[PDB]
Order: C-alpha cells, then structure tokens, then sequence
C-alpha cells in the first residue's frame, strides 16, 4: 500500500518546492504544473525548445525520502483551447541533493512513453521505482513541437530510513541453466567486486518467490528477485553489510527475507550479527549483538528471518550474515525502528 | 490508539489438549509479543517478534499471525502451563498490552486435607487468639468453609484467602483464620472447621479441644 | 547474571515525593532500555515509559505525562521513576524491566503504598498441631506490603502454600503452610522465615511440638 498522491493536485507541495529551468511565460511557470490544475495558462511549458538537447525540466522537492512508485503526467489542457503536452521524457531523481541517477525500468529503458493529448492523465508504473527526496522530469522532443507538463507523483514516505547499503556484487550459479543472483537495480556505485553509496532490490518493497528461479516480474532472468552469494567466495564465512541511516534511530530489529531452497544450494542464515556506530567515533556502539537461528528448518519456502536489534541508538550498522549452506540469497531487508 | 483484545479472555484446557489463544490490534503492528505471569511474580517473555521463542520457554510453544491478528499456541498442554498471557505491540505508544488471556487447567477431582490449629502460647499472651484452618489440594475451586465454637456456627472474624491453581498437582487451597480475644477464646471448649465440597456430600470435619 | 535489582517495598503520605530504585549488573548499562511498567494487584500491565541512558532519550506514555519522570545515574548503573503527587490508584507494584519490544529482563517489582498510615512489622505465630504432617505460619498485624516466607531457608519448597495477605483496620494479615513426612518431623527443625522489606524485618520462627 504506497501510492497515494504526493502533493501536486493535493497542494501539499508548496510552490516553493516546484523549480524547472525555464518558463515560456510566467503563464506557464512551474507552479502551474499541478496535475488537473487550471493555475496560469493551462501548465508548465520550458522556455526555450527541447531541441536535440535534452535539458529542460521541472523539479519537485518532496523535502522527506520518498519510494515513489508511480507517476502521472498531463498536457496543457487550459480551458479546451490548448494543444500542447509532452509525448514522452525522463526521469532523474536525487536524494542527497547533489548527486543526481537516472531512472532506467527493469528492461534498461530510459524513456517513458507519455500523454497523447492535452486533456488525458498518463499513469507509469515505475519498475524498479525510486527512492528519492526530489524528482526531476525532462520533458522529450523529438520534432521542435512546444512542450508542456503537468504532473503528480504516487509513492508513501520512507519510514526505513535507510540512504544506503553496501554489499558484495551478486554472483551466479551455474545450475543448468545460468541463475543470476546481483543485485539488478542497484542505483548506486560498483567499483571491484563491491556496490556503495545507493539502493537496490535488497530495499525496493519486492519481496522474492520460494523457487528463487522464477520470479513475479516479466521478460526477467533466473534469479532476478534475490541477490546472492556463495560461501566459497569468501574464505571468512559469512556475508557483511554496512547500512547508513538518514538519522540517529533506536532499532527494534531487522527483516531479511531469505531463500530456504537447500535443494539447490539455498539456506537460510546460520546466525547474525550486527554493530551499532552512532557516527562521530570511529569506534562500535559496544559488544556486537550476534543471533543464532534455531536450526537449518525442513521446508524451503522463503520465511522472513527477524533479527533483535535491543532499541539500540545508532546511525551506521554493520551486519554479518554466516552460510548455513552453500549459498545465501536474499531479495528484500526491512529495519523497524524510531527517531531519538 | 491501538489496543490489544485477546481472546479468550479466560478459558480452560485438559492435559495434552492443543491450546491456542488470540491477540487482535485495533491496528497493524510489525511484530506482537508475549510474556507470562503467575499469581505474585514478575512476567517472563515468552514470545518475542511474533514468534521467537524467548530463552527457557519449552518447545511446546509457539506465535504467529500479522497485521491485526496474532496467536499462542501450545503443543500439548501441561500442567506448567496454567498461567495468565499478555500480549504486547511495540509498534506505537503507547505500548500497550492485552487484556490477558487467564489458562486455567482441567484435572481429576481431589477432596481436600482439612488441618485445624490452635492458637499459639506466643499470640495468646498479647490476649489474642487466632485459629486457622487449612484445606489444600483439591478440586474443584467451589467449596465452603464453616466455623464452630461449641457445636454453634460463628461467622464474626473469619477470614478467608486462596490460591490459583499449583503448577505441580493443578488444586486449589484456602486458609480461614478465626480471629477472637484471649478471653472471647477462654470461654469455650471446642472449636471446628466444616468444609463441603463436591467430592463429599457430608462435609469434611476437623477440630481440637483444650 | 542480568539482574534489575529494585526495593520490595515503598510507602509515602499521598501528595509527597517518592522515587523508586532499579539498580541493573551482568551488562552495558549504558546502551539498553530501561522500561516501567505498572501493575495494580489481579489488574492487567501498563507501561509507563523507558529511558536510554547514554543519551538521556526518553519515552512516556501520555497517560503518565505529569506524573512520572525517567532519570538514570550512569554511574551506580540505577534508573529511576518519579511521582510528584501520590494517590492511592497512584499505588501498585513497579517493574523495572529491560529492552525495546522484547522486554527479557524483569526486576522483582515494587510494592508502593500511597498511605497516611505507619509502618508495621508482621507479629509471627507458629502453627502446631498421619503419613505427613502439616505445620504452618501465621503472619499477622503488618503493614505495608509485602511479606515473604520461606520455611527452612528456603530448602523446603515443596508443599509449601502462601496465601494472599488480607485487610482489616488497616493491617494485613498472612498464612502459611508446609507438608512434610511425618518422618521428618518433629524429629527435623521446621523453621519459618518471615520478611518484611518496609519494616527491614527477617524474623525467624521454630514450630515446637
Ligand atoms: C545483473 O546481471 C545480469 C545478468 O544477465 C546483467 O544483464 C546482462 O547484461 C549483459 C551485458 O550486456 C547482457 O548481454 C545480458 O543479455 C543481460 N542479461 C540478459 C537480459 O539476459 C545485468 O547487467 C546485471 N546488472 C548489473 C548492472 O550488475
Ligand atoms: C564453506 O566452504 C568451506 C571450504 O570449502 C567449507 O569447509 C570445509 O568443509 C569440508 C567438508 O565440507 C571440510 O572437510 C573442510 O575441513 C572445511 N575446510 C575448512 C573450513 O577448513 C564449509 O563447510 C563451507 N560452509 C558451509 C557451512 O557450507
Ligand atoms: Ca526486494
Ligand atoms: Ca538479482
């Protein structure tokens, strides 16, 4: 359940938090781009043409992180006399503020294909979608035809907290036929054979099937849902994360949900621990908060393994997943806890 | 601002019967606790994050559910068992608990050993003088006491109590202290305890002279 | 030993101050939750509101928004729970207790009595009278609560039933029985131990034939 309007039509979002980089006129500045609004001259319209260039575009400002999952778009109806709208654009998000990502779908496709008349609300299903603090929209030309956007953004707010996650790169196994176990939508940087500063499918909402194979999603390799791992890959024996917090939080516990498929190599975790760091030092919280799982379990359905975290105070954490059989898959982990 | 409702509020079970009872949230919580409380001692936990076994808690237990609905169930029930269950979100505050689900147990009949005492030289020589009686072990929880001062009843400061369920043998026991004066008491000669109760129609009766 | 030791028994006049103890041993202090909760006899749970002590964070529950205050000195490892004017419902038992949502550690509870009436210690009266015997423990004339009893220093603990203390004029009244061979006694010492934590009393009792 997170697809609720975020503002536009709503008016929640302040004008002040609607920028572009260009009006025609001040008819048909930013803060005429709310979705079914009449404001100004119909709606938004860049300044210049959307030559072969393609750098006009409206930003919206949603001031908390967001996991926007959808959004609509619309053309200048005003009144019943406008004629123009954009037939298709991309779409950039940020949330930092200062470093920008381009949202590509599942299939890496860029462009999303848009109004076909002014009147109409075009509605994109945003796979992978985004968490993002703001959203920028690049109105597409491919003729010089006046462009101009009205839009709304779909999504809940980010109650996880979560601004990033590193993590080994995803492996494959060769299994008859090739299961590819990285992590598809990471958003973020991959130097060496190691992922930093951004998000992906391990936090995307997703979680994975109990045949870690097949998946939900179409037009998809085997193992898209889950990023794995094998324990021959590393000689110490377990996995280790690092998650970084938007702020200092009490951590109740934390979710992974986990392929339990022993059949083809898949067990659930022989235990976790974690270290708590509430930022300035360079040191650990205190002692490490290590929990076993009872046993290796029967049935290979995936489960949700739940780790007690003490209410712990912190801003950085630093798991360790140990094998409990040849590999470890993962498709989603969750952290519930409070702002201090 | 999410309150916790269990179900049953009170309820039954026989030895090696499957219990199971239910914790229902006015709202979605992320995970629903457990602990147990026996008459006069501090709640263990029993259950955290939904279905965690907490430490010592023996494998006939387990918890599951989500969102709204949540569950204890035991395995086979044992006497041990007999205890009142709370639930508890911790998804919001207040952090409240449940209403508490009270487990009693179900087990053959006993009659009850009725003991009669007479008051101390210690209690006596401060002129009072209590007599007390106890009738332990036994079941059902229904029975009645009744207190004589020369074959006469007496009902003016008796005092009663009782117990919950033993862990051990799953009875009942009650104490009744007649309270009188060294002198209300120097005044008569025999003083008895009558109990009936379902295991015997003639009630059961135990007494001292001086 | 994770242990949450807190005093048995607290009594003040209503409307004046009174701040009940919890001082934790056996871990970090400084890094786990400390939780309130409170409990009126027979009665349900109701939680209070914890503190962190390394950082001061706390959690009250609006309910006890003008009546409690969490304060620990992370230096004896104590927490403490204040009540700026006591009021008879404003009287139960106390648990400190450790941990956020999965509470694994409790103290023993305590007992405080919103009371204008005066301490008491209990008077204990020993109780004498075929296969087994059954002597007893008479506890009465205290106040407040609670009272403890152990027969023979705690070694014997089976057959042993303690009821629930009573009221009237104000005092409380309590019994207590043992059942042992008849082999065992009199020919054994069966002693009673009686304790009352507000009075500071550990009176021991011999039960003569
Ligand atoms: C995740 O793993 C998949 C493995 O298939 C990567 O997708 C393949 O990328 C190669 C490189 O050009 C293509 O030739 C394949 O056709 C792709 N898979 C398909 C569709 O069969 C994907 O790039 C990886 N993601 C990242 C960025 O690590
Ligand atoms: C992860 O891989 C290691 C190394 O291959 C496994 O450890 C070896 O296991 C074999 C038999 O399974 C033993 O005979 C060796 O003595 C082990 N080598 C070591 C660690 O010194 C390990 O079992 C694998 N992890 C799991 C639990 O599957
Ligand atoms: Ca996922
Ligand atoms: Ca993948």
């Amino acid at each position: 359940k997170c697809r609720y309007a975020l503002g536009m039509q709503d008016r929640t979002i302040p004008d002040s938090d609607i920028s572009a980089s260009s009006s025609w006129s001040d008819s048909t500045a930013a803060r005429h781009s709310r979705l079914e609004s009449s404001d100004g001259d119909g709606a938004w319209c860049p300044a210049g043409s959307v030559f072969p260039k393609e750098e006009e575009y409206l930003q919206v400002d949603l001031q908390r992180l967001h996991l926007v999952a959808l959004v609509g778009t619309q053309g200048r109806h005003a009144g019943g006399l406008g004629k123009e709208f954009s037939r298709s654009y991309r779409l950039r998000y940020s949330r930092d503020g200062r470093r920008w990502m381009g949202w590509k779908d599942r299939w890496g496709q860029e462009v999303i294909s848009g109004n076909e008349d002014p009147e109409g609300v075009v509605l994109k299903d945003l796979g992978p979608p985004m968490v993002a603090r703001l959203v920028r929209f690049y109105p597409r030309a491919d003729r010089v035809m006046s462009v101009c956007l009205r839009v709304e953004l779909y999504g809940c707010l980010w109650r996880d907290g979560l601004l990033s996650y590193t993590a080994p790169v995803g492996q494959t196994m060769y299994l008859s036929e090739a299961v590819y176990l990285n992590d598809s939508t990471y958003d973020g940087h991959t130097v060496g054979g190691l992922q930093y500063g951004g998000l992906g499918q391990l936090a995307d909402g997703v979680v994975g099937l109990d045949d870690f194979r097949k998946s939900q999603e179409l037009r998809v390799w085997p193992g898209y849902d889950y990023v794995g791992w094998s324990n021959h890959s590393f000689s110490s024996g377990y996995v280790e994360m690092e998650f970084e917090f938007d702020r200092l939080r009490a951590f109740q516990a934390m979710q992974v949900h986990c392929n339990n498929m022993h059949t083809l190599g898949a067990r659930l975790p022989g235990g976790v621990e974690c270290r708590f760091r509430r930022g300035p030092a360079m040191a650990w919280e205190g002692e490490p908060m290590r929990h076993n799982l009872g046993g290796n379990l029967g049935d290979p359905r995936a489960r949700a393994v739940s780790v007690p975290l003490g209410g712990r105070v912190a801003r950085f954490l630093q798991c360790r997943f140990l094998f409990a059989g040849p590999w470890l898959l993962f498709s989603e982990i969750s952290f519930i806890s409070d702002a201090a | 601002d999410i309150q916790l409702t269990q179900s049953p509020a009170l309820m039954s079970a026989s030895p090696g019967e499957k219990v199971t009872m239910t914790c229902s949230a006015s709202s979605s919580v992320t995970f629903m606790y457990w602990y147990q409380q026996k008459p006069r001692s501090s709640p263990k936990p029993w259950i955290y994050l939904t279905s965690n076994l907490a430490s010592g808690v023996p494998a006939r237990f387990s918890g599951s559910g989500s969102g709204t609905s949540y569950s204890l169930t035991i395995s086979s029930m044992e006497a041990e068992d007999a205890a009142t269950y709370y639930c508890q979100q911790w998804s919001s505050n207040p952090y409240t608990f449940g209403g508490g689900t009270k487990l009693e147990l179900k087990r053959a009949d006993a009659a009850p050993t009725v003991s009669i005492f007479p008051p101390s030289s210690e209690q006596l020589t401060s002129g009072g003088a209590s007599v007390v009686c106890f009738l332990n072990n036994f079941y059902p929880k229904d029975i009645n006491v009744k207190w004589k001062i020369d074959g006469s009843e007496r009902q003016n400061g008796v005092l009663n109590s009782w117990t919950d369920q033993d862990s051990k043998d799953s009875t009942y026991s009650m104490s009744s202290t007649l309270t009188l004066t060294k002198d209300e008491y120097e005044r008569h000669n025999s003083y008895t305890c009558e109990a009936t109760h379902k295991t015997s129609t003639s009630p059961i009766v135990k007494s001292f002279n001086r | 030993q994770v242990q949450l030791q807190e005093s048995g028994a607290e009594l003040v006049r209503p409307g004046a101050s009174v701040k009940l103890s919890c001082k934790a041993s056996g871990y970090t202090f400084s890094i786990s939750w400390i939780n309130w909760v409170k409990q009126r006899p027979g009665q349900g749970l109701e939680w209070i509101g914890n503190i962190y002590p390394s950082g001061g964070y706390t959690n009250y529950n609006q309910k006890f928004k003008d009546k409690a205050t969490l304060t620990v000195d992370k230096s004896s490892n104590t927490a403490y729970i204040q009540l700026s004017s006591p009021t008879s419902e404003d009287s139960a038992v106390y648990y400190c207790t450790r941990g956020y949502g999965h509470l694994d550690y409790w103290g023993q509870g305590t007992t405080l009595t919103v009371s204008a009436a005066k301490t008491t210690p209990p008077s204990v009266y020993p109780l004498a009278p075929n296969s087994m015997v059954t002597l007893g423990c008479l506890v009465k004339g205290y106040f407040p609560e609670p009272v403890t009893v152990t027969w023979n220093s705690g070694s014997l603990s089976s057959g042993v039933h303690t009821f629930p203390a009573v009221l009237q004029s104000d005092l409380y009244s309590l019994s207590s029985s043992v059942t042992v061979p008849s082999s065992t006694w009199p020919s054994e010492t069966v002693t009673c131990n009686v304790a009352h934590p507000a009075s500071s009393t550990k009176v021991d009792k011999k039960i003569v034939p």
